[PDB]
């Protein structure tokens, strides 16, 4: 039964942490996201600057 | 676009009004002219009148 419940914690650390990863995967991709929309909103909120000035 | 297209609209608007008050003086001024050359015939032809008057 030791070696039992020792496939039990193995197989659940894998599993947990493969959803670890994949959300880590998952913060990598919304850090870029996040600075993409940053830069985003810099510049149309820019274009709507230059744009108030023009008009 | 707004502000653009309708200060473009009434800009065409200014040249084309400028197109036209340009020559207004001119329709203006040979009226002028027109004024002057006729009464000058006037006293011309009515200084003609009254010599031929005589008998």
């Amino acid at each position: 039964r030791a070696q039992e419940r020792l496939a039990t914690a193995l197989q659940k650390l894998e599993e947990a942490e493969k959803a670890a990863d994949e959300s880590e995967r998952g913060m990598k991709v919304i850090e870029n996201r996040a600075m993409k929309d940053e830069e985003k909103m810099e510049l149309q909120e820019m274009q709507l600057k230059e744009a108030k000035h023009i008009a | 676009e707004d502000s653009d297209r309708k200060y473009e609209e009434v800009a065409r608007k200014l040249v084309i009004l400028e197109g036209e008050l340009e020559r207004s003086e001119e329709r203006a001024e040979v009226a002028e002219s027109k004024c002057g050359d006729l009464e000058e015939e006037l006293k011309i032809v009515t200084n003609n009148l009254k010599s031929l008057e005589a008998q």
